[PDB]
């Protein structure tokens, strides 16, 4: 008596084509911040100390 | 001065007894001088192995051809004499035996039907004589594009599985099936349990009872420890058959998607989801007016020579589609439409068709058991199937209840970005592809 | 004078100069070419004759003699009952749809 | 004979849930075509971004 | 009507048993239908 | 259980001539029938086809209904409207569940009392004439018995039930509504029901089906001529029926042949039986190893009848089967006749009669062509006396009237080997 | 065929002579309908093979010399195996009624009567001009038929 998880999506979310393309559009939203962000993070972490953001501290207060 | 609702609780419940070896015995009382008794079977080429396919089938060319106690000829000439009529039939699942009658002959009748079923004689000679008419059916069977498109369409739905042979079995079979395989499998299916001794007409229910009583005591009730034949589920595969012959005028293509099976209550909403699309040919005067869309287009745009909607229910699945026949380049256009309705159906059925599809299915089911032999074997096969007969007043509750959000949920459940199985036979260069049909599912 | 004026306004029209019936200049939407289709025989070639007049002299900027105009007391609807049934059957129908 | 026709085995191309023909397919169709349309679904939304 | 003909029109015999009953051995009926497909008997 | 019911058949002969005629069974649907001596007797040389033009334009506007109203409001309450044609009557049915009769009931009354007959929807309807033949003939016994009925007959029961095909696109409406009101009267009507009550059928055919000229304008008797008709078409199997005139409905001679029919063999009783109490079959049998059937032919009228044999062989046997199935009834009209068959054929046919009339179907059949043949009812249990009644030697007797009549024939298939009446 | 049936004596002298005759004269000069399409290349050649023999052929010529038609016979034509040999005509006598509706009807009715060569043939050719056949004045009233 127990669903998996992609029959719990299909059900939820994939059978209506409504749903399925509100799954698509918070999706893309929800999507976008947090690839975005960790996508950014891993740059600068590659880059620490390397861009004005690192150093920007040392000539600010104007 | 009697609404159809006061019609239905008049009609004779159906009498059901039992005989001590297991043997159902089930009729319904009518005032005809005439009437239909039978004897059905749960045996059918779905019980068959690939071995034996066909055996069931091979057990129905020599039933009427002579019994221990009236040999040869004898057993036909006692039928004809009497004015009686003997006919058969065998499915996947069930097989049939029932004579049309005088009442005042079903003594007679019980008693040839018993014997039938017990004292067949299988003559050698006899065998031999029907291995080749079988042959030559086989040969006709594949002159029938319908007959044809049906079995490729449960070989390719239900492959892998028994329910994907057909009734008559390869023809391989019939030529190495021995008196030994009709005997193993006779021996193995036709037991009192798994019988059903049906009649309807002018008799009494007890008058039954005591011909069975005295005719099919004898009949085994038992079959060793691993002889009881018990079916197993059959996989339903989402899968496409395509015989293609150009040299063939017309094109058969006939789509399903897997049904629910005879005991679910789903059927129901389901013929009357069937009843709005319903069928058609060429002959039909309502044209260009008919109700169903697709009768309609077909008919204006002349698409097809013909389509039918159906629902082959079997114990725990079977096939939702239909079946049409057209020209090579109406292919895609047939499909396009069917396709649209069903979705249709799923999405938006209104309550006005569905009101039409349940007016349609009510004048089928009653016009439908007129006469003996329509209701005797809707006793026989309801007993096999639900294990009791549902009365018309039942059927009309459950009808009742269907309204176009029971349509457009079953049809969802059962059509609905589902995948089919589909066989063509024919010029079917335009049969579409099996992914398009598919997306057509949503 | 009601009439009086429809006379005048017949003619100010002036499709009957061209030899043309009122029905001939109705313009033709679904329901008009079901009637026309329905038309017996005569009426439907007789209609065809009097359009091909009639683009004839539009062609040459002429019109007809006089004489030859068609009257305002003569015109008479020859497609009215044909497109009357077909309006009426299309709503009976529409009606069946809204069902 | 056309009953002579018999599909070919496929067991060799079938999805592992649907390899026993005595079992039925209903089962695990939810599943099957969740996935797909999850593939699907992600590759919307990454195509969308 | 609700009930779709046993043979459905469109525009197998190799034995002797698919022969039996061929034979005419009455008038001809024509039917034509407005929901059910036509049919000939005898 | 115990029977619902049993009532009786209720009869009623209105002023006008129109019989009605109801059996309440109580059943959850009616069946209503209007019968007509409308069939295709009735066209002379001048509109031959326009009684099957009829048949398939009962869906066409009336004057109370639209011809999409019609198709549309049937449907709704999911009904059925048929037409069914024989060489003399025409009987139009409507099913449908009892709450909705009155509903099949008006429908019915406009196609057969209000037909309009439109001119545009009457010329969009002649095509469906050559699908509606293509289809029948695609029978060999449809262009056999229509053959036979052309040989048999110089006029009246000649006419086939379908349109010659020089007349498709032909057929006019002046000529339709000349064909209903000539024959569409009082006097050659019956409205038969089943499963609704006699008063009601009655209130509808008195306040809906009057229209004087009752008896309207019937035709010519049936003049037997005889003759052939060969069709050669090259078919593996020849189909060829041989027939003598025999007796008109109704007469004591008529049941004579019933019974002779049965004597012969009249259709298979068991499936993929080998016709072992058929005369005809026997007699083929055993003479001919070739796949074959053949059966006793017996087609009776109002003025007339035709009783023979039909015969399905390959095309190099159709000589023998024919001239073994003729011997066979040679020797019954010699005498050679077992009162043990006689009995075996009254069975049958007793039998056969009652399992005829079980399902509604069948049975407004049955009482519509009494209604109409003999403006009478006569019950199972008159048949079946009326069935015993018939002597052994009337059985002989109606053998010899078809050996020494004047034969009538008609084949199709390869005909090479298939002979002339004058070869029998 | 739908070019000759155009003439309704065409339909009229084919239906004749089938109802005239059992077999062979039976037989029309045009291919049935249901054979259109289905006559074969072996059919052709054997009809040819069989009745294309010496035997059973005239080679006559107008404005060309005997010799050279001769030589032409002699080493062209020397053909056997055919079948010189048919079925003798059976007349049987019958009737074929075409209904068509034309306003005008055609119709012949006739008896068998003799072999050509025969000196009966020649009464029946006689008689045939007493009765009359065919018009000698253009638009005439035909005062001695
Ligand atoms: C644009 C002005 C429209 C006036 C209505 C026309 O009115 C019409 O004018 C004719 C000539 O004057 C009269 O002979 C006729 O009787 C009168 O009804
Ligand atoms: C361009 C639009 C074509 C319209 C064709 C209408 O056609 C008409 O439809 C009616 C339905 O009420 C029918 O009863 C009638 O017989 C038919 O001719």
């Amino acid at each position: 008596v127990a669903p998996t998880l992609t029959a719990r999506l299909y059900s939820l979310l994939f059978r209506r084509t409504s749903t399925f393309a509100l799954t698509i559009v918070v999706g893309a939203l929800f999507f976008e911040r947090a690839f975005d962000q960790g996508a950014d993070a891993i740059y600068e972490h590659i880059n620490e100390g390397k861009l004005w953001k690192h150093i920007k501290h040392k000539y600010e207060n104007k | 001065t009697a609404t159809y609702a006061q019609a239905l609780q008049s009609v004779p419940e159906t009498q059901v007894s039992q005989l001590d070896n297991g043997l159902r015995v089930a009729s319904e009382q009518s005032s005809q001088p005439t009437c239909t008794v039978g004897v059905w079977i749960d045996a059918g080429s779905r019980y068959e192995s690939e071995k034996n396919n066909g055996a069931g089938y091979f057990v129905e060319h020599l039933a009427f051809k002579g019994t221990k106690n009236r040999p040869g000829n004898a057993l036909e000439k006692e039928v004809e004499s009497m004015g009686a009529h003997l006919n058969a039939y065998s499915t996947r699942e069930h097989t049939a035996y029932y004579i049309k009658a005088l009442s005042k002959d079903l003594p007679k009748a019980v008693e040839l039907l018993a014997d039938i079923v017990q004292n067949c004689s299988l003559e050698d000679s006899q065998i031999e004589k029907e291995r080749d008419v079988i042959l030559q059916e086989l040969q006709e069977n594949d002159t029938s594009m319908r007959d044809v498109v049906f079995n490729y369409l449960h070989a390719t739905a239900f492959q892998g599985t028994p329910l994907a042979q057909s009734v008559e079995g390869p023809s391989e079979n019939v030529r190495k099936l021995s008196r030994a395989d009709l005997t193993e499998y006779l021996s193995r299916h036709y037991k009192a349990p798994r019988m059903v001794l049906a009649a309807a007409g002018g008799l009494e229910h007890r008058q039954l009872l005591d011909l069975a009583q005295k005719h099919f005591s004898g009949l085994s009730g038992t079959y060793d420890e691993d002889a009881v034949p018990t079916l197993s589920p059959c996989r339903f595969t989402g899968s496409q058959i395509c015989h293609r012959e150009d040299g063939l005028p017309l094109a058969h293509v006939a789509i399903a998607v897997e049904g629910p099976g005879w005991a679910h209550p789903d059927n129901v909403a389901l013929q009357v989801a069937n009843a709005i699309i319903g069928h058609y040919d060429c002959t039909y005067g309502g044209g260009a007016h008919l109700s169903s869309p697709l009768a309609s287009i077909a008919a204006t745009n002349k698409l097809c020579q013909s389509f039918q909607t159906f629902n082959i229910c079997y114990a725990d699945t079977g096939l939702l589609g239909a079946h049409f026949v057209c020209d090579h380049m109406s292919i895609d256009d047939m499909m396009f439409v069917l396709q649209g309705q069903w979705m249709r159906l799923c999405t938006s059925a209104t309550e006005s068709e569905v009101l039409r599809g349940k007016n349609l299915l009510r004048n089928a089911l009653v016009s439908h058991l007129d006469g003996t032999t329509p209701v005797c074997e809707d006793i026989g096969r309801s007993l096999l199937t639900y294990g009791r007969r549902i009365p018309l007043a039942e059927w009309e509750s459950r009808i009742a209840e269907v309204d176009a959000r029971v349509v457009r949920e079953v049809c969802s459940k059962y059509f609905y970005d589902q995948c089919p199985a589909v066989a063509g036979f024919g010029p079917i260069e335009q049969l579409p592809d099996y992914n398009r049909i598919r997306s057509g599912m949503f | 004078w009601l009439e009086g004026i429809r006379k005048w306004y017949y003619n100010a029209a002036g499709f009957n100069k061209l030899g043309l019936m009122r029905d001939d200049t109705i313009h033709e939407n679904d329901d008009v070419k079901e009637a026309i289709r329905r038309l017996p025989e005569n009426l439907y070639d007789d209609r065809v004759f009097r359009i091909k007049r009639a683009l004839d002299l539009s062609m040459r900027q002429q019109i007809l003699p006089k004489e030859q105009w068609t009257k305002y007391e003569e015109d008479k609807s020859y497609l009215e009952p044909y497109l009357k049934e077909v309006i009426r059957e299309r709503k009976e129908r529409e009606e069946w749809a809204k069902k | 004979s056309h009953t002579d026709i018999k599909v070919p085995d496929f067991s060799d191309y079938r999805r592992p849930e649907v390899l026993d023909s005595t079992k039925s397919s209903k089962e695990s169709s939810e599943a099957r075509k969740g996935f797909s349309y999850l593939v699907t679904a992600t590759t919307t939304v990454g195509v969308a971004y | 009507a609700a009930v779709p003909a046993t043979s459905e029109s469109p525009v197998s015999v190799l034995c002797r048993e698919s022969l039996r009953g061929q034979a005419a051995g009455r008038p001809l009926v024509a039917s034509v239908s407005l929901n059910v497909p036509a049919s000939v008997r005898y | 259980e115990v029977p619902p019911h049993p009532q009786d058949l209720e009869f009623t002969r209105l002023p006008n001539g129109l019989v009605i005629a109801s059996l309440e069974n109580y059943a959850p649907a009616s069946r209503i029938g209007l019968f007509i001596k409308a069939g295709s007797r009735y066209e002379n040389s001048n509109n031959l086809g326009t009684s099957h033009l009829l048949r398939l334009a009962s869906s066409l506007t009336t004057k109370g209904a639209s011809s999409f109203k019609i198709t549309r409001g049937i449907e709704a309450v999911g009904g059925k409207l048929s037409v069914t044609s024989t060489r003399e009557n025409m009987a139009y049915t409507v099913e449908c569940l009892r709450d909705d009769v009155d509903i099949l009931m008006e429908f019915l009354l406009n196609v057969t009392t209000a037909p309009e007959f439109r001119r545009w929807e009457v010329a969009a309807l002649q095509p469906q004439l050559r699908i509606d033949k293509a289809v029948a003939l695609q029978n060999p016994q449809a262009h056999v018995i229509e053959n036979l009925h052309a040989a048999a007959y110089r006029n009246a029961l000649a006419n086939s039930l379908y349109c010659p095909d020089y007349r498709i696109g032909k057929v006019t409406p002046v000529e339709l509504h000349d064909y209903v009101q000539n024959h569409f009267t009082s006097a050659r009507m019956a409205l038969i029901g089943l499963g609704v009550s006699h008063p009601v059928l009655k209130q509808v055919a008195e306040q809906f089906l009057n229209i004087r000229g009752g008896l309207g304008l019937s035709g010519a008797k049936a003049k037997y001529h005889g003759g052939e008709i060969r069709e050669q078409n090259g078919d593996s199997l020849v189909h060829a029926a041989l027939v003598a005139e025999s007796a008109a409905i109704g007469s004591a001679e008529a049941n004579a042949f019933s019974v002779l029919q049965h004597v012969l063999g009249a259709g298979p009783h068991v499936k993929r039986g080998s016709n072992a109490t058929s005369s005809l079959y026997q007699a083929v049998a055993k003479g001919v190893h070739q796949p074959f059937d053949v059966s006793a032919f017996n087609a009776s009228y109002s003025d007339s009848g035709l009783f023979g044999f039909y015969t399905i062989s390959q095309a190099a046997s159709a000589g023998d089967v024919i001239k073994a199935a003729y011997n066979q009834v040679k020797t019954i009209a010699q005498g050679n006749l077992s009162n043990p068959d006689v009995q075996a054929a009254k069975n049958k046919l007793k039998a056969g009669y009652l399992m005829s009339v079980e399902s509604s179907e069948g049975f407004l059949d049955e009482v519509g062509s009494q209604a109409l043949a003999a403006g009478s009812y006569t019950p199972p249990s008159t048949v079946l006396q009326q069935i015993d009644a018939v002597a052994d030697a009337d059985v002989i007797n109606a053998a010899k009237k078809f050996v020494s009549g004047r034969k009538s024939m008609a084949a199709s298939g390869n005909l090479g080997h298939t002979p002339f009446i004058d070869e029998l």
